């Protein structure tokens, strides 16, 4: 994770934040790049896209996900057991994703 | 695989889960911003 995030330092930036946005994206292909050698190579994919036209008739969860001053913990509580429900998640490495 | 079970109680989980002082961020000039207060 260091060495990832000296390589990460190593190049200039536009701004600041395109930066975390570039080590958040690190984490999302280490996410996926375990989910490929795991056998679920496209499994994630459906699970995601039907996981987004779930959030995506409720418009409550969704914004209310989207609370800027809620602590983090406050935010990863919220996902917890609306994610972690049934059979509708099996998918291991999703629930790393979303959160 | 979508959950039809329609029991979004989780949102009331979360519902049943869930004095005000802001705090100066500049001033100057007889002019002062305030951060906090939600409810001024």
């Amino acid at each position: 994770t260091l060495e990832v995030l000296r390589t990460a330092v190593s190049k200039r930036w536009s701004a600041n934040s395109d930066l975390i946005d570039a080590i958040e994206h690190v984490s999302r292909q280490a996410l996926l790049e375990l989910a490929e050698r795991a056998g679920q190579v496209d499994e994630v994919e459906d699970q995601l896209f039907r996981f987004s036209r779930i959030l995506d008739v409720q418009p409550r969860l969704a914004i209310l996900l989207g609370d800027c001053a809620v602590p983090a913990e406050g935010r990863v509580r919220l996902l917890r057991k609306v994610l972690e429900r049934a059979d509708s998640t099996v998918n291991p490495v999703v629930v790393a994703l979303l959160s | 695989t979508i959950p039809a079970d329609d029991i979004q109680s989780a949102i009331e989980e979360y519902v049943s889960s869930f004095e005000e002082v802001g705090t100066v961020v500049d001033a100057g000039d007889g002019i002062a911003h305030v951060e906090g207060l939600p409810s001024v």
